[PDB]
């Protein structure tokens, strides 16, 4: 379960902290993980639970070199990773869903840094063949609310914005904008 | 085999783990109702240091409830005076075996058995005694706790609360070796090269703990760290070196590593 | 004449008392709230004068917190005995959220402008320094809350209060429009700290340059401004949704069971419809907000204002000085 | 080198005893006080001060001490940087009677700091004149008068170097606290205006026949420095990002507006 929420729900918060904010939803781990993250006494961890907050925050620092115990050390500690014949597949989508999002946690925070992109690099630093990442930047640019535009035959991408001071113009844009259009249900209670 | 344990802790419950709930239960029976000094006299001591040492052999589980015993015997006569029970303020070799001689054990155990938080507080333990017990002297040979504590304040805090702890022991040992008398060379040395050079290592902390919720009041977490090493803010970047080289701190130092 | 409302003027404060608030320095930690000082002046020429001020401490180890009024009897005979007074005509803070009359200090102020009505509240622009105007604020309570005060209702009782429409953007009086008198001694310094030497005029100086290029100062401002004031912003939001619920929707609900109930019945009184027919506990013109927080949006507007104006004379100096 | 040389005083302390001699302390020009602060071993750092007490005439000295332990047990609460230092008086520096006020300050342990404010008229005095004993041994008549004068290097802690400030501007012309950064605008044109003046005689003394030794490398270093920072160099890419930085903080300060005009709004619907 927390792994089929963390390979999902950190480039999801990840991009709310881009300011895609308005896909929080209640109930979700966020809430849970509060009673631990409020605690200063984060040593080492030695839980499952306490594993699976320090790979959450290694990813949400980008990193998939320090998540390689995390997906295999500590599964055999825990005497979860021998459950299961298909564990051999688990590990193949576990490092290509990591591969992929540790990019996009990478991706969502630095695009106020980004101007242009060698796809070179990525397959070097991801692991991830052409033909595959082709398809993985583009489904992100077709979806997820970027600036940025792909050139996969030159192998480049661009993206040249300015601004990175905007999280004031956005905050105050979502401050204002639940001003007028909560304003209104006043006036429908009135009427 | 999706839910079956391998075979040693199987024969171990057949015949061991009665014993081992008995050795718990035993010491759990007399230093409670009869052996403690909610009385006034027979030593307890001898055998309150040894339920740790019983949790490292046999089974850790028993450390979280032992704790908070020894820590509900503190609170029992710390300031209650319930009865004629041997005051902390003067009787040396009481007080000191209160403060000392079984909490050095407690952080021990805690950070060898990896129980970070219980080894917190147990530097709690015995700050809520340097809160409490102020009118006797400091205990004897006080370079015993800031030599000792710099290691689990490496990992539960930082390493620059480590460095700073390496700050706070070099200026109290400058003095101190007057009482703790040595002429011991490789000590002078030492002690410098590893609290200048251990300083730079790490600002960043970074808030990602925090941006996900709401603000809060959470500066406690910064003070409560330092309020241990009696600061009401944490320490302060390459100013901790220059408060260092102010000093013949920079020839003191070994000579392979002067000029850094 | 020059007078407001009531028999108090308007107020002046002498260079002697700013200095006295300035010696405190911004320094408590990133910031907790205290009353500073209590102000000491006289009815003279136009003004209430402002003579002089004594610190008022506080303990401050995390939170601030209170201790004996030992302190203040002491040190007010300590004003007095040199030559004769005790003439606490208001009280100041410089604490970090810029100008801000809170909720708290109008309480606080109710207690002490009803005790004593010729008295003021002061508050400087701290260290924060975004510096466009009005380094100095004063504020009145209005006589028209004074008339019903001993406290506000935690009940619909504050209605009978609140149809008397009273000022939340009350007028604050200008505190310096002419010399103090005791300009003079401080006059006879400026010869000799500027025309001999170099040494102790640019040490004044040089803080504007690096009010300028160093970190983040309108942008840690309209940073704070994108945290300070949208909370401000949703809870009236939420508060007014609950009470405009009661006020309508409820009623909405309750003039249809009372459709259903068909107004009343034959054979018995009418308690079915008198137990829902029960005023929900939140009135019309909830008071808090609509004086105490209003007091607030026009702090908040103004410093936005303050924010703004350091802002505009750069935009005018930054591309002219460069059109050369 | 023996002991203290320097006093670094601040405005606070002439404000105190300003605030002391003027109102009154029973003295008519002759008004006494008992300094605050601390010292570090060659410099005096002054705080803070308050007067206390007192009688002088010419066969009497009244220091009740007493009350600069009440006043120090205050002040102590008020910041902990104070300590009792020693005495300032007004109007003249010798006189066989303000040895008492040393009797009386010996009471008291340390190294005593005896400041005079001398309130004439010329500009041959200056405003506070600073001294403390030598030859202090073992117990003659009383105590000494050979003081050992003290210099002046000001410059104590940040905030109060602008409260003094808006006071000196105070003092030239009375002027309203809303306008305080335009004054600063309007008085920085001036500045390259009186610049402009000055530039000029430095240029006209080359320009006549011969002069500008006041100037050449120095004023040539002042200038091109000065162009180094305020504008910076000079592509046609810094005016766009210039212009761009502009328009950024203009949309910034509209945005203010537009948060104004909705803090508006809905407190006007609840008033409803």
């Amino acid at each position: 379960y927390l792994v089929s929420a963390m390979l999902l729900e950190i480039p999801y918060m990840a991009a709310h902290e881009s300011d895609a904010r308005r896909r929080m939803i209640s109930k979700q781990f966020h809430h849970q993980l509060r009673v631990g993250e409020r605690q200063p006494l984060l040593g080492p961890p030695e839980s499952m639970r306490e594993h699976v907050v320090a790979a959450s925050k290694a990813m949400k620092m980008g990193d998939w070199k320090t998540c390689h115990s995390f997906i295999i050390n500590e599964k055999m500690n825990g005497k979860v990773w021998d459950l299961f014949p298909e564990a051999d597949k688990v590990r193949t989508m576990l490092v290509r869903k990591i591969q992929e999002e540790s990019l996009r946690t990478y991706l969502f925070t630095y695009s106020s840094v980004y101007d242009s992109i060698s796809m070179e690099t990525l397959s070097d630093m991801f692991e991830l063949d052409l033909p595959t990442v082709h398809s993985i930047i583009s489904k992100m640019i077709i979806n997820e609310e970027l600036m940025a535009s792909l050139d996969q035959p030159t192998q480049t991408v661009v993206m040249h914005r300015t601004e990175p001071t905007a999280q004031q113009n956005l905050a105050l844009q979502l401050a204002e904008k639940l001003g007028s259009l909560v304003e209104n249900n006043e006036r429908v209670f009135d009427h | 085999a999706v839910s079956g344990e391998d075979t040693q802790d199987r024969t171990d419950r057949l015949l061991l783990t009665p014993w081992v709930k008995f050795l718990w239960e035993s010491y759990r029976q007399c230093l409670d109702l009869l052996r403690n000094n909610s009385r006034v006299e027979r030593l307890y001591h001898d055998i309150a240091q040894q339920a740790f040492k019983f949790c490292l052999q046999y089974t850790r589980k028993a450390e979280f409830r032992k704790l908070c015993d020894n820590l509900r015997m503190h609170l029992s006569q710390i300031q209650r005076h319930h009865n004629q029970s041997t005051a902390i303020n003067l009787n040396n070799p009481e007080s000191q075996s209160m403060h000392l001689e079984t909490r050095l054990v407690q952080l021990d155990s805690a950070i060898s058995m990896e129980l970070w938080q219980e080894a917190f507080k147990a530097v709690e333990d015995i700050h809520g005694l340097f809160s409490l017990s102020k009118k006797p002297p400091k205990p004897q040979l006080m370079a015993n706790y800031y030599n000792k504590v710099s290691t689990v304040f490496w990992k539960s805090g930082n390493a620059l609360f480590h460095a700073s702890t390496l700050h706070r022991l070099y200026h109290l040992s400058r003095e101190m070796r007057k009482n703790l008398t040595q002429d011991e060379m490789q000590r002078m040395s030492t002690r410098v090269l590893l609290a200048t050079l251990s300083i730079p290592i790490t600002p960043e902390r970074t808030d990602i703990a925090r941006l996900l919720d709401m603000d809060g009041i959470i500066v406690e977490k910064q003070r409560r760290l330092a309020t241990l090493l009696g600061l009401q803010a944490p320490p302060t970047r390459i100013g901790l070196i220059n408060d260092m080289v102010r000093f013949n701190v920079l020839q003191y130092v070994v000579p392979e590593v002067k000029d850094l | 004449g020059g007078s407001g409302d009531s028999a108090v003027k308007q107020v002046q404060i002498d260079g002697l008392v700013v200095l006295k608030i300035i010696k405190h320095y911004q320094e408590e930690g990133q910031g907790t709230e205290v009353v500073q000082g209590v102000l000491l002046g006289l009815v003279v020429e136009d003004r209430l004068e402002i003579t002089n001020c004594f610190p008022f401490p506080q303990h401050t180890e995390d939170d601030a917190d209170f201790d004996e009024v030992q302190y203040q009897m002491e040190m007010m005979r300590s004003l007095r005995h040199v030559n004769i007074d005790h003439l606490h005509v208001g009280w100041y803070q410089s604490t970090y959220y810029g100008s801000f009359v809170t909720r708290a200090l109008l309480d606080s102020q109710f207690s002490y402008q009803h005790a004593i009505e010729e008295s003021v509240v002061l508050i400087y622009d701290p260290i924060k320094t975004a510096q466009g105007s009005l380094s100095l604020k004063a504020y009145r309570l209005t006589p028209k809350l004074m008339e019903v005060c001993k406290e506000k209702d935690f009940s619909p009782e504050a209605l009978k209060k609140a149809n008397i429409t009273f000022e939340h953007m009350f007028e604050e009086v200008p505190i310096v429009i002419k010399n103090s008198h005791l300009i003079n001694v401080l006059m006879w310094e400026l010869e000799k700290k500027s025309a001999v030497a170099d040494k102790h005029e640019l040490l004044s100086l040089a803080s504007s340059n690096h009010l300028g290029k160093n970190l983040q100062l309108l942008m840690d401002r309209v940073d704070e401004m994108s945290q300070d004031i949208v909370k401000y912003n949703t809870y009236m939001r939420n508060t007014s949704k609950q009470q405009q619920q009661k006020h309508q929707y409820q009623q909405r609900r309750q003039q249809e069971n009372m459709q259903r109930q068909s107004r009343g019945e034959p054979p018995l009184p009418e308690e079915d419809l008198s137990k829902l027919f029960k005023p929900p506990q939140p009135p019309a013109r909830m008071d808090s907000l609509l004086i105490a927080g209003q007091i607030n949006t026009y702090c908040q507007n103004i410093k936005e204002f303050t924010a703004q104006n350091l802002g505009k004379l750069f935009m005018a100096q930054a591309l002219q000085e460069y059109n050369n | 080198f023996p002991g203290g040389r320097v006093v670094r005083l601040h405005p606070v302390i002439l404000a105190s005893i300003v605030d002391s001699y003027e109102r009154r302390n029973e003295g008519a020009a002759r008004v006494i006080g008992t300094l605050l602060g601390t010292v570090d071993k060659h410099s005096v750092e002054v705080t803070n001060c308050f007067s206390v007490p007192h009688n002088e005439s010419e066969d009497e000295v009244a220091v009740d001490m007493e009350f600069a332990k009440n006043m120090y047990e205050l002040h102590k609460k008020v910041s902990p940087n104070e300590l009792i230092l020693g005495w300032y008086a007004t109007g003249h520096d010798i006189t066989e009677h303000s040895v008492l006020i040393h009797e009386y300050y010996s009471r008291e342990a340390p190294n005593p700091i005896h400041l005079t404010v001398d309130t004439s008229l010329q500009n041959g005095r200056m405003s506070i004149k600073a001294y403390v004993s030598t030859s202090m041994g073992v117990p003659g008549r009383t105590m000494g008068v050979m003081f050992t004068p003290l210099t002046v290097k000001y410059a104590y802690y940040d905030t109060e170097r602008i409260g003094v400030d808006l006071i000196m501007k105070t003092c030239f012309s009375p002027n309203r606290v809303i306008g305080l950064s335009s004054d600063l605008q309007q008085v920085g044109g001036a500045s390259a205006r009186i610049q402009d003046a000055l530039s000029t005689v430095l240029q006209y003394a080359e320009d006549v026949l011969s002069g500008k030794v006041s100037a050449d490398n120095t004023v040539g270093r002042f200038l091109m420095s000065l162009v180094n920072q305020v504008p910076k160099i000079v592509p046609d890419d810094f005016e766009t990002m210039l212009n761009s930085n502009i328009n950024d903080l203009l949309m910034v300060t509209y945005l203010a507006n537009l948060t104004q005009s909705q803090i508006a709004l809905n407190e006007k619907l609840v008033n409803l």
